[PDB]
RNA sequence: GUUUAUUAAAAACACAGCACUGUGCAAACACGAAAGUGGACGUAUACGGUGUGACGCCUGCCCGGUGCCGGAAGGUUAAU
RNA sequence: UUGAGCCUUGAUGUGUAGGAUAGGUGGGAGGCUUUGAAGUGUGGACGCCAGUCUGCAUGGAGCCGACCUUGAAAUACCACCCUUUAAUGUUUGAUGUUCUAACGUUGACCCGUAAUCCGGGUUGCGGACAGUGUCUGGUGGGUAGUUUGACUGGGGCGGUCUCCUCCUAAAGAGUAACGGAGGAGCACGAAGGUUGGCUAAUCCUGGUCGGACAUCAGGAGGUUAGUGCAAUGGCAUAAGCCAGCUUGACUGCGAGCGUGACGGCGCGAGCAGGUGCGAAAGCAGGUCAUAGUGAUCCGGUGGUUCUGAAUGGAAGGGCCAUC
């Protein structure tokens, strides 16, 4: 079972106890530290409170962010009675209810990001029974259960950051890879950091942001020179 | 203002306004308080030589009223659409 | 029984007759718990919720039954 | 053997609201069914109470079909998703409905919901009227293919009993015993009343109630925001009885509220049997003979019968079952103008009907206006010509000359002769 | 025996005797915010309380041992 | 002596599929994890042990998964925190025992003082207790302030109090009584909307099974039926009754009326905007009409910038909606 909690004690004793690091320095560090064999993940582990409401906490999904770059994804814009007819004028991407309808019901899919109005969305990104991915899968939520379609296509075309686990009040968001550049990464954090302050209007504690921490794997992680706080949005 | 043990009629009505406080520092001066222009220049702090106007002024509007036919100033004073209409027609500064 | 659960409170019917001012709404016949026993007709659309004669814009009561039989017909003819 | 809609949708909320709107049958009470056309079927109803998880878990496995519920303002909720998953694995069919559907025409259903490991979410009605029709039809069709289970003698009804007492004692636990001797939990709720309330349930046909507000071991689906609603229930407990049981403790019983509670019982006009529960841990010189004596002197002519049980031992268990039956026989006793008139004569001769304003009154027969709580109406002189006291004196006499281990008996007086 | 002075003398109140309980001394208890004091220069055959009412005569029922009675939870006896 | 607050180890997740054992991977099938890497207990969905069982005791294969499938998922390299569980670091509180040094000493003596008070000192005994101060739970008619209507053919007794209809009710109207009679505390998204359509009871007579019909057949009859739930007024232009189709139980306003002391309550066309249905005219602003409920507070929900005390935000409050 548990032999000795020694290998983890010496390691955590190095770089965690809220040792606040330059965001960029952290990333520089992040690729290796203890013998983790290949370049790893950049994560932010954000701790949010409570149960009974979420705004972007335990999301089996992806939301649009300032600085969407990091990845770009496949996108189809489903335009049915909604802010679709504004999307038809917009003419960005491909907009069409009944042809994209077919394409949805065909047998095969690849347009991961369904910007959607009513019919398409249910198919792609949610389905299965005991759903869950090969390691990654077409995801459902993309804020088109908060439908807008035209402006949505601009945001959509650009890309998008997926994060997911289950049910804990602490919202983890995987910031990116280390095959993405250090300063672009910083910007990913800052973007999510601005969003979160935004998030949650429903009082349960008036500062909902505890730890902005940045971490990788193999007992390797650090804290951020916290800069998410309430003052406006920073 | 009573009515025995039949219920207060105003306790048979609700409350509903709301104060401004800004309000008390918003004064209301007239067109014919350019009669008291006392200097060719309409300036808030000259109109206190008239004492026509608040001690703790922070705001004021100039409203209609009779005419005086003279150059005026008006800066930092609000002036109404109708109010400014004829004191424009007497010459005088009046841009704000 | 032994009861005396009472109090009456609808009131009002047939206010005025014939020339009635003339007015955009008349009471005409607001005439209650009925729809016929003062039957609608003339210068006025609809039989009100409680059955109202209330002008088309104006009206003296014209009254007076019609059809081959039937009703008693209250009619409104403009003032 | 037989289907049950079996509402779930997270532990609480409007979940109940929907059952009342699907039911209409009270006093069958709980279990309990929702009727549609010909066929009627039952209905059944983080970090939540351990007891409340155990009942709910108990409900869904016997459950035969299930209904999982979402609100208008509710959407997303991983906990709901877990409950939904549990249901799939264990294997019974589930339909996904959404409570007081609202929105602004069907929109956000079905879109979130496909991830729910369930597909088509039907939106409902309960405060409008179209949205109930689809659900009832869906269930109907398989259920139509099938066709599953759907003086008057003392034995014409099975004996009705409640278990009332303090807002302290773990009465609900004593309730679990009374229903048990099987060593099994039983306070699994189903829903069949108008609104969110409450268990009377029957075993052996005969009805038991659990009542008051907290400490009772009322930790339920919730419905009494204040101290008040619960009382609305105990008054139900009165309606349903011909027997009530008062649990009192020997270490928090006879509180001020409680002695009032017994005083109330007298109004309640239903048979009193007095229970003392969790009484194996009390001190060897009991406190408590005197506690019995103060209640005795108030005084309750009935048959007592004191019980000293625990819900965590059981001693009194048989003696309670027995006492209620004996009490019911006396209470429900076949009566009859003859008996009453004959014993009465003795009484008035012996101790003297009251005189009023130099005119002596006159009694002249009694008859029974019903027996179950025994009422008599005696036609004599005027209402004020007796004091309530003499009424009671003559009543007490009858209570004496023919056994009434049962409830207080009632006497009336009518006038016509004067 | 005692008593409603200034309506009411008794069957009322008291009382020995009896009964019951509480209290181990820095006592119970009582007064006195407490200090102190009384209780007591005493000391469980007492002390305090409470209660009943001479006297005589009407039989006042111990749960421990072991057993019994009802009951369940168990033990013990069962099918196994 | 012994509970538990925290700390990091433990490893994984029952339907066909799924090898079983599919909590939760950025990215997703290199990492030369060099060492010749493994199948052998905790773990694990669940004991459904199996086997697959563990970075979890063997050396035996290039440095090595010894690449995926396939479902929802599952094999290059792994990642993101939970339920759970230890081992270890602890952190802290209980009990257990003993002590003395606070503290107690209504023990004994010495002493101010040839003073039962007291004080100081010595010693004996108790002892971190006891007790008390705060805080704090339970109890508490002992003590304390007061509460316990009104109508009313004397009151109390009783019965009754709102809301509706009818009659009394004197023929505009309006209406007393402890008058006489009865009811109501909703129901209902179809029972609504709209189009198109359809036309009873009750009785005769005749016909399988057919009984005072159960259907069928005709005749008489003329709305006495039936109205969502009284009772009444009203009801064929049906309001009934049947079906298609719809979602106006829309929205923002409102001439002008009735009817209330006031609180106020009701009717109301049309315009405007948007809608819906209907071939089109047109109809649709909840229900046959008449009952189905309540001020004011104060707080909850959602929206708004309106407010907002140095100054910006931010709270609370107003507003709009709703509980």
């Amino acid at each position: 079972m548990a032999k000795l909690t020694k290998r983890m004690r010496v390691i955590r004793e190095k770089v965690d106890a809220t040792k606040q690091y330059d965001i960029n320095e952290a990333i520089a560090l992040l690729k290796e530290l203890a013998t983790a064999k290949f370049v790893e993940s950049v994560d932010v582990a954000v701790n949010l409170g409570i149960d009974a409401r979420k705004s972007d906490q335990n999301v089996r999904g992806a939301t649009v962010l300032p600085h969407g770059t990091g990845r770009s994804v496949r996108v189809a814009v489903f335009t049915q009675g909604a802010n679709a007819e504004a999307a038809k004028a917009a003419g960005a991407e491909l907009v069409g209810m009944e042809d994209l309808a077919d394409q949805i019901k065909k047998g095969e899919m690849n347009f991961d990001v369904v910007i959607a109005s009513p019919d398409a969305m249910r198919v792609v990104g949610q389905l299965g029974q005991v759903l869950g991915p090969r390691g990654l899968m077409p995801n459902p939520k993309v804020g088109t259960v908060t439908p807008n379609v035209a402006e949505a296509v601009k945001n959509a075309k650009a890309g998008q950051v997926r994060y997911r686990n289950d049910k804990n009040g602490i919202i983890h968001t995987t910031i990116g890879k280390v095959d993405f550049d250090a300063d672009k990464l910083k910007e990913n954090l800052e973007a999510l950091l601005v969003a979160l302050k935004k998030a949650k209007p429903t009082q349960a504690k008036g500062v909902y942001i505890k730890k902005v921490s940045i971490s990788t794997t193999m007992g390797a992680g650090v804290a951020v020179d916290q800069a998410g706080l309430s003052a406006s949005v920073n | 203002g009573f009515e025995g043990g039949q219920m207060p009629l105003y306790r048979r009505l609700p409350k509903f306004g709301f104060t401004s406080r800004k309000a008390a520092i918003t004064a209301e001066i007239r067109l014919s308080d350019l009669a008291k222009v006392e200097g060719g220049v309409v300036d808030l702090n000259t109109l206190k030589a008239a004492n026509i106007i608040g001690i703790q002024i922070e705001f004021a509007k100039v409203i209609l009223a009779g005419e005086v036919t003279t150059p005026v100033t008006v800066r930092g004073l609000r002036v109404t659409k109708g109010a400014r209409a004829a004191i424009e027609a007497a010459g005088g500064k009046i841009e704000e | 029984g032994g009861s005396t659960r009472n109090g009456r409170d609808s009131e009002a019917k047939r206010l005025g007759v014939k020339r009635f001012g003339g007015e955009s709404v008349l009471a005409g016949s607001i005439i209650v718990r009925q729809r016929g026993t003062k039957f609608h007709a003339g210068a006025n659309v609809g039989c009100g919720r409680d059955h109202t004669l209330f002008a088309k814009a104006d009206g003296k009561v014209k009254f007076e039954v019609k059809g081959p039989k039937n009703r008693k017909f209250i009619s409104i003819e403009a003032e | 053997m037989v289907p049950v809609v079996a509402l779930v949708g997270r532990p609480n909320v409007g979940k109940s609201t929907l059952f009342n709107r699907l039911t209409r049958t009270r006093d069958a009470r709980k279990y309990g069914r929702a009727e549609i056309e010909g066929r009627e079927f039952i209905c059944i109803d983080d970090g939540v109470e351990t007891r409340m998880a155990e009942q709910s878990l108990l409900a869904i496995e016997e459950a035969d079909v299930v209904l999982f519920m979402v609100d208008a303002r509710a959407g997303l909720m991983p906990a709901d998703e877990a409950i939904a998953k549990h249901l799939r694995s264990r294997e019974k069919p589930t339909f996904l409905v959404a409570n007081k559907t609202d929105g602004l025409d069907p929109d956000q259903a079905v879109v979130d919901f496909y991830s729910l490991g369930l597909g088509e979410i039907y939106p409902i009605a309960a405060s409008h009227g179209r949205g109930v029709l689809s659900l009832l039809e869906h269930v109907l069709l398989p259920w139509m293919e099938d066709l599953a289970p759907q003086d008057f003698d003392p034995q014409s009804l099975p004996i009705k009993l409640a278990i009332v007492g303090r807002p302290n004692v773990g009465k609900s636990t004593l309730t679990n015993r009374i229903l048990g001797e099987e060593r099994v939990v039983v306070y699994d709720m189903p829903g069949t009343t108008r609104d969110s309330i409450y268990i009377p349930m029957e075993r052996d046909g005969r009805e038991y109630v659990l009542i008051d507000t907290a400490g009772v071991r009322k930790r339920g689906k919730i419905t009494d925001a204040v101290e008040k609603f619960s009382v609305i229930k105990t008054l139900q407990a009165i309606e349903d009885a011909n027997v009530v049981m008062l649990v009192i403790d020997a270490r928090e019983g006879i509180s001020d509220q409680d002695l009032s509670l017994l005083g109330f019982i007298l109004n309640s006009g239903r048979s009193l049997v007095i229970v003392v529960n969790k009484w194996d841990g009390l001190s060897q010189e009991v406190k408590e003979q005197v506690k019995e004596t103060l209640d005795f002197r108030l005084g309750f002519i009935d048959f007592a019968r004191v019980h000293f049980i625990s819900a965590l031992h059981g001693s009194g268990v048989g003696n309670l079952f027995e006492s209620v039956r004996e009490a019911y026989d006396s209470s429900t006793r076949r009566v009859g103008t003859s008996m009453l008139t004959r014993i009465m004569t003795m009484a008035v001769e012996d101790h003297q009907p009251p005189l009023v304003r130099g005119r002596r009154v006159k009694l002249k027969y009694a008859h029974a206006g019903g027996y179950n709580p025994p009422i008599v109406v005696i036609h004599g002189n005027q209402v004020k010509d007796l004091p309530d006291s003499y009424k009671r004196y003559l009543m007490n006499y009858f209570r004496k000359s023919l056994d009434v281990m049962g409830s207080p008996i009632r006497i009336q007086f009518k006038e016509g002769e004067n």
